[PDB]
């Protein structure tokens, strides 16, 4: 497994053409997300490839 | 029920609302494959088994 190529899995809205975002802020859940940890949702944006 | 005699159930002909799930438990395990947990309450399906 090569866990170095990752991709964004969660975002608030789709992005405009030729636009790039790099921020790795924790994604929103029903309620205020946890803190980079599991919970009701409180997910993390990036996901690896494998 | 016990795992060796699991219990199937069908869910069709309703207005499914996935906003009731978060309020059940801290959900020690909550996962879906190829299905965005957050984008579920707006997509529509044929038949849902449980």
């Amino acid at each position: 497994g090569n866990y170095n190529y990752r991709y964004r899995l969660f975002r608030k809205s789709n992005l405009k053409p030729f636009e790039r975002d790099i921020s790795t802020e924790i994604y929103q859940a029903g309620n205020k997300p946890c803190n980079g940890v599991a919970g009701v949702n409180c997910y993390f944006p990036l996901q690896s490839y494998g | 029920a016990s795992v060796y005699a699991w219990n199937r159930k069908r869910i069709s002909n309703c207005v499914a609302d996935y906003s009731v799930l978060y309020n059940f438990a801290p959900f020690f395990a909550f996962k879906c494959y190829g299905v965005s947990p957050t984008k579920l309450n707006d997509l529509c399906f044929t038949n849902v088994y449980a």
